[PDB]
């Protein structure tokens, strides 16, 4: 039932978590004092990115966890969308009639 | 040919600074150090990665069917 809020955003989870996964791998990877920092930096990319793409199946169990509880979507929010415009039609030529 | 005096005089100073020493034993620790992170690397590679390359291909190629 919190599915609904925090999957709609989907797509600032996912980036909000890769920027936390790549500083995360970072301030691990940078505490061992004897390599490059451009290879700290390549493992800990290689290691965030994984995390990541791992994580973006997840949210594609989670993506149909939460299309059985609103089935078709995308095509009645269009409807609603509707009535909202024909509601606003008819309450706003009535008054034009009797205004 | 008639050098000037200042030929054959020395132009360095002192060769044995234990800063550059040092620096030719730690030519050793990256060494040993890149001879233990490639073996934990190729661990990594093959665990983590070919299994996750079978697991897709057999996907790829019933959905590719």
């Amino acid at each position: 039932k919190f599915v609904e809020g925090l999957s709609n955003n989907k797509y600032k989870i996912i980036t909000g978590a890769w920027a936390a996964s790549l500083y995360g791998s970072w301030v691990i990877v940078n505490k061992d004092p004897i390599m490059t920092k451009a290879q700290k930096i390549v493992q800990a990319r290689m290691y965030a990115q994984f995390i990541t793409v791992g994580l973006l199946l997840a949210s594609v169990g989670l993506s149909m966890y939460e299309n059985k509880l609103h089935p078709n979507k995308q095509k009645v929010n269009e409807m609603r969308r509707w009535e909202n415009a024909l509601r606003v039609a008819e309450e706003e030529e009535r008054l034009e009639k009797e205004g | 040919s008639s050098l000037p005096p200042n030929a054959l005089k020395p132009a360095f100073g002192p060769p044995d600074k234990v800063a550059a020493q040092k620096f030719k034993e730690s030519l050793m620790a990256t060494e040993k150090h890149a001879k233990d992170t490639s073996n934990m690397w190729v661990k990594i590679s093959v665990w983590v990665a070919l299994p996750a390359i079978a697991l897709t291909a057999v996907n790829t190629y019933f959905v590719e069917k």
